[PDB]
């Protein structure tokens, strides 16, 4: 006999909906988890050789040919959302709260590539680097120092360490001029160290891009190299990781389980439960992914185009890394939006020996999308198979107090996971009424 | 606190078999009656010697996601040995041990190493698999056989050492030496450093 009633119910495996099973479970409530598919970690899920060629294109290779050219399926785990981990981001303060370090290894990813009229650029991951590169001039470089000592010295408690500035009431733009910085310099800090894909944040508050920044710098001085961490085994670890703290802490779950009818409270709209093959399961909320609740989902407006491709060999001009990121920063296009590439290789488990996996990706804004990856695809010398999707972003039309339907977001264009924190973060409180308080698990 | 080689293993089979029970009696050497936990096993270590060499277990254990055939694939990564448990007194829990087999063929490594487990052994009057049935499947399967008691310790420390020794004999030194403390640095970050 399986328990009818629970505390909470989830729905779908992706990384967002496996952490608050797990943050949920650890508070001690009582979950039940389901995902529709037939394995863990929903739209950001890693997947075979064989299921990328089922999932993109027409007439999937036969076992043998696929072999002969790839390898056995056993060594591909193939992210279909490229993402790092920044190493001083909440999903890294998350992971070792909850010991699901003890479920995942990282590595770093060698460095952070930045385009400039057709050539890439290491990004400066220490002083030697920062000397040494050719991006900024010399009195441009002192600015920038000037900037960035302001940033490493800045106080909220302290008044005498703000220099003037304000980082509510003044604009990124404003405090760019404080230090006299020029518009390459503006476009470096934003896109390579903010990590905005856009220049929209000029115009507003400072302190989102000041916190950013702040980040950017903690995390590369964490390991040095990057500001990045990626998986062993790619990012389907992560959610199976999480799924195992909810499964440890009391937490039920369910593959390959359709939901047959989701159940609600009459005349109300408000969630009850689930109807499944295995039975009817009741909680007085319910955490879900917008494959669940269409109808309760609005797109962001942005489509999202991502090319897996598949290499034999490093890309050109990275020192042959293992693995790297690419900003292509949006005003080398003459674009709206910035285009990312995302390598990595046999060093993290997720292809056979010899093999690349870079993924490219951009919000689109033509009307031929594959044509805005050209740059991108040019960048990487010659390649094996491309295998390309097309996603739309959705969002909760309502944050969930109405109804208990408390939805995530898709998973965006940035590159890194601080947005899906923030995401769960989010929905915790909502959730809980309380900001998410970690404790150190023992 | 050193050790010559460090081995993972896995347990796995039907809910309700005993392999929580178990690896708490390999572990700490207890048995609790009609055992329910609200915090499940994670994993043990324990360090057992084997032909003068120290080697170093960390045994894992299910957190339940057995129940409705959820195990993460993650759950076998890096796995040296899988011991898999069934319950003499349960026909249907034997017959599940053809799946978990297909389990391990799709997750594990080739040369993973397998044991049958058939648990509650003390039940004597509600036994149904009968150990010959039994022993020719494992045969049929390329897998010693022991049959175990959690609850009065029958075969229980010989099946775990069983396994390590398995693996320890079946290992090519390539694959050997990567166990040994001197090689556990596999070059990933530790988050918990500073
Ligand atoms: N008689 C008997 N009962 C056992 C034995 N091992 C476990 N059990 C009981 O079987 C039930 C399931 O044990 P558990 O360890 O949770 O099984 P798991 O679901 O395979 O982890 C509990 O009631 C245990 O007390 C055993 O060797 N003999
Ligand atoms: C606390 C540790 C310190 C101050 C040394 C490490 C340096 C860091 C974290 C800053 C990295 C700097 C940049 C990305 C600046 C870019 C510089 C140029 C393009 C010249
Ligand atoms: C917590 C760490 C932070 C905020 C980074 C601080 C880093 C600084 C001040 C170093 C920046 C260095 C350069 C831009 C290179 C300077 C080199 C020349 C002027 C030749
Ligand atoms: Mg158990």
């Amino acid at each position: 006999t399986i328990d009818t009633d629970y505390d909470v119910i989830v729905l779908g495996t992706g990384i967002t909906e496996c952490i608050l099973s797990g943050l949920l479970s650890v508070d001690g409530k009582k979950v039940l988890h389901i995902d529709k598919q037939d394995h863990y970690g929903g739209e950001a899920a890693s997947v075979t050789l064989s299921q990328l060629y089922e999932k993109f294109k027409q007439n999937p290779i036969s076992k043998e040919e696929r072999e002969s050219k790839f390898g056995k399926d056993r060594d591909w785990n193939v992210d279909l959302i490229p993402k790092f981990l920044m190493a001083n981001g909440e999903l890294t303060n998350i992971l070792i709260h909850t010991d699901v370090t003890r479920y995942v290894d990282f590595k770093q990813v060698s460095g952070s590539y930045v385009f400039k009229q057709g050539k890439i650029y290491k990004v400066p991951a220490n002083e030697i680097e920062a000397i040494s590169s050719p991006l900024m001039g010399i009195f441009e470089k002192r600015r920038m120092k000037k900037f960035l000592e302001w940033i490493s010295s800045y106080k909220e408690d302290d008044l005498s360490t703000h220099q003037g500035l304000d980082l509510d009431k003044n604009t990124m733009d404003e405090v760019y001029y404080k230090f006299g910085l020029g518009n390459s310099t503006k476009e470096f800090i934003g896109h390579a160290m903010a990590l905005w894909t856009n220049d929209d944040y000029l115009q507003q508050p400072a302190r989102p891009s000041f916190e950013r920044i702040l980040l950017y710098c903690q995390s590369v001085a964490r390991y040095g190299k990057s500001p990045y961490l990626y998986p062993m085994y790619g990012l389907g670890e992560l959610p199976q990781g999480f799924a195992r703290l909810s499964a440890i802490y009391g937490g039920t779950y369910m593959l390959d389980t359709p939901i047959d009818e989701v159940l609600y409270k009459k005349d109300t709209g408000k969630f009850e439960g689930v109807k499944t093959k295995l039975g009817t399961f009741k909680a007085p909320l319910v955490i879900a992914d917008p494959t669940y609740f269409p109808e309760k989902c609005k797109s962001t407006g942005q489509r999202v185009i991502r090319a897996i491709c598949i290499l034999n060999h490093p890309v050109p001009n990275t020192s042959n890394a293992d693995s790297l990121q690419i900003i292509i920063p949006q005003s080398q296009l003459g674009r709206k939006s910035d285009i990312y590439v995302a390598i990595v290789s046999d060093a993290h488990n997720v292809c056979s020996k010899g093999h690349y996996l870079a993924i490219i990706s951009t919000i689109i804004e033509t009307d031929k999308p594959h044509i805005e990856l050209e740059p991108a695809f040019k960048l990487l010398g010659p390649i094996e198979e491309k295998f390309m999707g097309i996603a739309e972003l959705f969002e909760p039309r309502e944050d969930g107090s109405k109804d208990n339907i408390y939805l995530s977001r898709s998973y965006d264009a940035s590159s890194h996971f601080e947005s899906m924190t923030d995401d769960v973060k989010d929905i915790y409180f909502r959730v809980t009424g309380h900001p998410l308080v970690l404790k150190q698990r023992q | 606190s050193e050790y010559d080689y460090l081995f993972k293993l896995l347990l796995i089979g039907n809910s309700g078999v005993g392999k929580s029970c178990l690896l708490l009696r390999f572990s700490d050497d207890t048995y609790t009656n009609d055992y329910i936990s609200t915090i499940g096993v994670d994993f043990k270590i324990k360090t057992v010697e084997l032909d003068g060499k120290t080697v170093k277990l960390q045994i894992w254990d299910t957190a339940g996601q057995e129940r409705f055939r959820t195990i993460t694939s993650s759950y076998y990564r890096g796995s040296h040995g899988i011991i898999i448990v069934y319950d003499v007194t349960d026909q249907e829990s034997f017959n599940g041990v053809k799946m978990w087999l297909q389990e391990i063929d799709r997750y594990a490594t080739s040369t993973v190493l397998k044991l049958l487990v058939g648990n509650k052994c003390d039940l004597k009057d509600k036994r149904v698999v009968e150990y010959d049935v039994a022993k020719e499947f494992a045969d049929a399967n390329k897998m010693p056989f022991l049959e175990t008691s959690a609850l009065d310790s029958t075969n229980v420390e010989d099946a775990f050492l069983t396994m390590a020794r398995q693996i320890k004999e079946s290992m090519s030194q390539q694959n050997l030496n990567e166990t040994t403390q001197k090689k556990e640095d596999k070059g990933n970050v530790n988050l918990k450093g500073q």
